[PDB]
RNA sequence: GCUAAACCUAGCCCCAAACCCACUCCACCUUACUACCAGCAACCUUAGCCAAACCAUUUACAUAAAGUAUAGGCGAUA
RNA sequence: GCUACCUAAGAACAGCUAAGAGCACACCCGUCUAUGUAGCAAAAUAGUGGGAAGAUUUAUAGGUAGAGGCGACAAACCUA
RNA sequence: CCUCCGCAUAAGCCUGCGUCAGAUCACACUGACAAUUAACAGCCCAAUAUCUACAAUCAACCAACAAGUCAUUAUUACCCUCACUGUCAACCCAACACAGGCAUGCUCAUAAGGAAAGGUUAAAAAAAGUAAAAGGAACUCGGCAAAUCUUACCCC
């Protein structure tokens, strides 16, 4: 009668076992006579690029010199897209009619 | 066997410390400082018993009045209990009544 | 490592250390430092007290949690190594750690023990300077690439043209992926 | 991708993309003599069978014929000096059958 | 909520007693709001109203700690607001009448920014405050742009 | 293919493999978005391979050829994550002016302690969500006492800490 | 007869009887939880 | 404990030196020794 | 670990005496 | 000569001062630690042991005035 | 989650004789004896026995809680 | 030689006699490594109205009483497929590797599953059986127990 062991899908009776799961993220819904309905849009499609002719490697040669850190804040970013502004003397008010919403995230990772 | 084998590290003490050399100084401020202050203002301790003797029960009572409102719930409760007990012990249980 | 850990000669992730200080020991901790710390790994230092009193030598290891300097081939006492079978083994002179204050720094010109301060020089900037004598005591201290190594040119190309694009959108553009659909709003709360 | 909030797919909405995948995987030697063409991986719990299939197809360009996952229990028995139970972590195992009769013997490392 | 001695002698039982007041249901007109409210009123309340003459007057006159009802407080607040704004309460065809009514209660009638908060609980007040100073955050980009503009202006000047 | 899950067949059984340094953040910052993405996949495969190797080692009762490399890779990955995330944050700030993407708010629960309730994402409005309305966000008077007690406990702990520190200092002084 | 085994386990019952949700459901239950928290228990509810 | 006893062994000895030559526990066990010793005296 | 010293000293003396009794000098 | 003994520093108590804590990501009121769909809601004198040698009204919860005026089966006591 | 009573939706009852019938398994209870009494057991074992198509036995989930419940009243039973 | 047990499923427990390495009635004890793969089982079913008198008992005759366990229709809405979790064991509740408790489906002497005797001696006393001359209740509170079986009569 352990209180200390973490409650999981292995632990209960049949119904309990059926219900819980691990952190899987469901891929569809369930209907009629327990027929699962896998929706393609719910499934995450991995957007892998082509690595042919890609000169970067997973480690960096020791000979590369040291340099001090610079946390990329917003001000810096603005400065590095301020030339056009300067010339004048590129911004969204809302982003509700936009695919990749910056605030209440749509995009994954 | 409770007693111990190796005799302790020798407790060296400086009797001529800044504390003990100037102990009792100013203590006696009134009788030769035209009573600006009392020596009961010299004593630095708990705010309730600062120039005031008392009993056990009396002390408790004092604590409850002078501090009570800013005491920790549990501690306050304990104090109250003590007071209850103490009163009973004094006013009833005992000898010579 | 838990609290009240005793930093011995062996490092905190070894077998010997484990043997000495397992997770359930409960010894008395040894009292001792400041960032104003002048003894480094590789410095030449003079042993004031104990064995080799007056001798100089190079510093092998510094264990600064215990204010220790380990001197190379000095302050030595003798340890048996190997062994295991029913015989001698072999005989090493192991090095005892020296608590600082017993160990002073040596000048390069004089070869004498000196007390040191961290004076900010005009050259730029922070470095040791001797009090009794003058001048600076400095400091202690090839590659060839592999198959999975970038190179110095390819690391520091810098291709980041900063737009207000997002990584994802840019990636999509690069791909040539086309999404005609749009996201229906959701009640987050 | 593990430990991320998944956006809510309503009905007409877009495909869910994973740019920069979070979970990473390890292929292992089978313990109990499997058939030729079966490959045994250790999936991180949150990743699905379908996801695994997709993952293999994209990043490694392998022709995956079928996938069958399974949740292995990691032992809770085993205690400390304190008598507190150290739990070995529970992990997910994946039986991935290759396509085209490709075949795959797990190679000898450490010769 | 209290206790009684049994026959009003102390040497009998002490025994607990709840004296309840006599509640009634009554209609009530109010000239300030123009509406007929049905309320759980007691006879003392009625008496008080009579003394004060109008119900509205009573509501206004009677202090918040003697009113002893949240509904009453709310009503008072509403009345105050009405007094302040000078809202169309009786609409067209009765402007003169409205004016007269207002003049009847020339006394009272606090500035509008005080009358909003009258008869609120603490929590309610807090909520109101939150609502007031809510606002979606200002994009930093805009701020940056402004700064840039300022800089440009400065440059021009020098 | 599945050849990528192991390293070069030359390196099997060496006990020492050369693989220099992690990606520092500055370098990552200097690189493009697409480029970064590309690098990520390179990293990922390597990581997987390393994991596999580790597993193999565990199986065989033998030690890893060079376990620092795995660590380095991990570090690099972390750096990459940080850089991109930072950029995203900056973008968000520029556009909407929001620290954190996922929305939430300060909510007092049943137990009285104020929590950052992160918002969960739904199809229907909160007012007719049957489950959400059960999840109550308010205290009631029976909690205040408990809160007070908790506070007191916290204070006691703090006191203990502080006095202990003082004692230690005193001891040190005595010693030297 | 032998009366030692009063306990006769079934998880569902336990969860209904003694679960977090049940505790939450009343003020008393809430108070219990609070008390446990104060004490510093590793398992507040079942 | 403020002030508790350190010189206890000695007290025990003070009785036990006389019981040294008795039979049985009496010569070891203080509780028994004391009674015997007193009687002897 | 009790608070005293005198007792300890006494014990030490006793021990010494015992030692003397046991293995006396020439 | 075995069992054993022995050992200081872990920390803690009382104060003084000063008003505390609480979001890496993810999860957590449904069977908490559970990605994703149409219903209710908090406030309501403490009591009793005990003392009165039983028990039934009753029985406490800075200094000084003062244990004074008062109260009280005019007693316990307050 | 024991037991007392109930609610929901379930399950079980061979064989022979001819209905809260008879004999008699499985199941339920527990008459008498012996053993056991720091026990195999904080009420058991061996036999012998009452019932065993019914006011039967029983698995699951829910309900009634102490100034109470529940009770074919034994002042039973309500986690030794 | 036993088999009054066995294999499943349910509930419960949660890696608890698999491999290697290691130590210390006799050697399931510690560390590492491995394992249970869905088709079985859970995890369901878009609205609004509208329909559902005639048991079960081989359902057929008979025969009842306590009166019962398995259904739609109309209209509108609707192309997307097989995700997620249980799957080990010599096992649960009785403080124990406890003669006790423990639902259902098959198996009714077993094709499963097991071992009453560490060795020796053969005293008393004690326990469980089997034995019996002649007699046959003379036993004892009582034919309790045992053995063979069955007559009559009260009380309640
Ligand atoms: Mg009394
Ligand atoms: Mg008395
Ligand atoms: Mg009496
Ligand atoms: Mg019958
Ligand atoms: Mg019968
Ligand atoms: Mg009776
Ligand atoms: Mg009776
Ligand atoms: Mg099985
Ligand atoms: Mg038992
Ligand atoms: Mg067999
Ligand atoms: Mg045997
Ligand atoms: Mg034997
Ligand atoms: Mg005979
Ligand atoms: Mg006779
Ligand atoms: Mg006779
Ligand atoms: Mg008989």
């Amino acid at each position: 009668a352990d209180r200390m062991s973490k409650w999981t899908s292995k632990r209960g009776p049949r119904s309990f076992r059926g219900r819980k799961g691990r952190g899987a993220k469901g891929i569809g819904f369930l209907t009629s006579g327990w027929r699962f309905v896998q929706i393609k849009e719910m499934v995450p499609e991995f957007v892998v690029p082509d690595l042919t002719g890609f000169k970067l490697k997973p480690y960096v040669s020791y000979l590369a010199p040291e340099s001090e850190e610079t946390p990329l804040t917003a001000a810096q970013l603005f400065s590095e897209a301020v030339a056009p502004a300067i010339e004048k003397d590129g911004f969204e008010p809302t982003q509700e009619g936009k695919l990749f919403q910056l605030y209440p995230r749509n995009f994954l990772r | 066997i409770g007693i111990r084998l190796t005799l302790p590290p020798p407790k060296v003490v400086d009797r001529w410390n800044e504390k003990r050399a100037m102990f009792g100084v100013y203590d006696n401020i009134g009788i030769l400082g035209n009573f600006e202050k009392h020596p009961k203002e010299l004593i630095r301790g708990p705010i309730w018993l600062r120039g005031w003797k008392g009993n056990e029960l009396q002390r408790c009572i004092r604590k409850r009045k002078m501090v009570g409102s800013r005491m920790f719930a549990d501690d306050l409760h304990n104090l109250n209990k003590r007071i209850r007990y103490l009163y009973k012990h004094f006013n009833r249980h005992g000898k010579f009544r | 490592l838990p609290p009240h850990y005793r930093y011995g000669m062996s490092p905190p992730g070894s077998v010997a250390d484990k043997r000495k200080n397992p997770p359930w020991i409960r010894r008395r901790p040894v009292v001792v430092s400041d960032e104003d710390w002048y003894l480094f790994c590789g410095d030449t230092v003079e042993i004031l007290e104990g064995k080799d009193a007056g001798k100089q030598g190079k510093v092998v290891q510094v264990i600064r949690q215990r204010n220790w300097v380990v001197v190379g081939g000095l302050n030595t006492h003798y340890r048996y190594i190997g062994k295991t079978m029913d015989y001698r083994g072999t005989m090493i002179p192991s090095e005892a750690p020296l608590l600082h204050r017993q160990v002073k720094l040596v000048d390069p010109m004089d070869r004498k023990p000196t007390e040191i301060e961290w004076r900010f020089t005009e050259a730029g900037e922070r470095v040791r300077v001797s009090t009794r004598s003058g001048r600076i005591i400095p400091k202690p201290e090839t590659w060839i690439d592999g198959p999975k190594d970038t190179s110095v040119e390819d690391a520091l190309e810098r291709t980041y043209v900063p737009c207000l694009k997002t990584l994802q959108e840019e990636v999509m553009e690069a791909m040539g992926i086309k999404e005609t659909r749009k996201y229906k709003k959701v009640y987050w709360y | 991708a593990r430990n991320v909030v998944y956006p809510l797919y309503r009905l007409g909405g877009p495909q869910l993309r994973v740019f920069r995948t979070n979970f990473f995987i390890q292929l292992v030697r089978p313990g109990v003599a499997q058939p030729e063409d079966t490959v045994q991986f250790r999936i991180p719990m949150e990743m699905t069978r379908v996801d695994l299939r997709n993952y293999l197809e994209g990043i490694y360009n392998v022709p995956v014929a079928a996938v069958r996952t399974r949740v292995q229990h990691g032992s809770n028995k085993r205690r400390d000096h304190r008598n507190v139970r150290i739990k070995k972590p529970d992990y997910k195992v994946a039986y991935v059958q290759l396509a085209h009769g490709q075949t795959f013997t797990f190679p000898d490392l450490f010769p | 909520l209290g206790q009684i001695y049994a026959n009003n002698d102390k040497l009998s039982k002490r025994l607990k007693k709840v004296w309840k007041p006599q509640l009634f249901e009554r209609e009530f007109y109010s000239e300030i709001l123009d509406k007929k409210f049905t309320v759980t009123v007691t006879m003392r309340t009625l008496d008080l109203i009579d003394e004060a003459y109008g119900l509205d007057f009573y509501i206004l006159k009677a202090s918040g700690e003697d009113l002893c009802s949240k509904f009453g407080m709310d009503l008072k607040r509403g009345m105050l607001l009405r007094l302040a704004r000078q809202d169309p309460q009786l609409h067209p065809e009765d402007p003169e009448r409205r004016a007269a009514i207002y003049d009847k209660y020339k006394e009272f009638a606090i500035p509008e920014e005080e009358a909003e908060w009258v008869g609120l609980t603490l929590e309610e007040a807090i909520e109101k405050q939150r609502l007031l100073e809510e606002k979606d955050p200002v994009p930093l980009f805009k701020i940056y742009v402004a700064e840039l503009i300022q800089q440009l202006q400065q440059q021009a000047l020098s | 293919g599945l050849e990528e899950f192991f390293d070069d067949p030359k390196n099997w059984g060496q006990e020492k493999v050369k693989s220099g340094a992690a990606w520092t953040c500055q370098q990552l910052r200097n690189k493009s978005n697409e480029d970064l993405h590309k690098l990520w996949y390179v990293l990922l495969k390597e990581r997987n391979m390393l994991l596999t190797l580790e597993q193999e080692a565990k199986r065989q009762r033998l030690p890893m050829p060079s376990p620092e490399r795995l660590d380095k890779v991990v570090d690099s990955m972390d750096a990459l994550d940080k850089v991109v995330q930072e950029r995203e944050d900056a973008l968000r700030l520029l556009q909407t002016g929001q620290e954190r993407a996922r929305p939430g708010a300060w909510r007092r629960d049943i137990f009285g302690r104020i929590i950052w309730h992160k918002f969960k994402q739904w199809v229907i409005p909160w007012h007719l969500n049957k489950r959400y309305n059960r999840k109550r966000f308010f205290a009631l008077p029976y909690v205040d006492h408990f809160l007070r007690l908790e506070r007191e406990k916290r204070a006691r702990i703090k006191a203990r800490k502080e006095n202990l520190e003082r004692k230690k200092a005193k001891i040190l002084l005595k010693k030297f | 007869k032998a009366r030692g085994n009063e306990y006769q386990p079934s998880n569902i019952k336990r969860k209904n009887k003694h679960g977090w949700v049940r505790r939450l459901s009343t003020p008393a239950g809430v108070q219990v939880i609070l008390r446990r928290m104060l004490k510093g228990r590793k398992s507040l509810s079942h | 404990l403020r002030n508790r006893v350190t010189d206890r062994y000695f007290r025990i000895q003070e009785v036990l030196k006389h019981a040294r030559h008795f039979r049985g526990r009496k010569n070891r066990c203080y509780r028994l020794a004391v009674r015997t010793v007193i009687r002897a005296f | 670990v009790k608070k005293g010293f005198r007792a300890a000293f006494r014990f030490q003396k006793e021990l010494e005496r015992q030692r003397l009794l046991r293995c006396p000098p020439p």
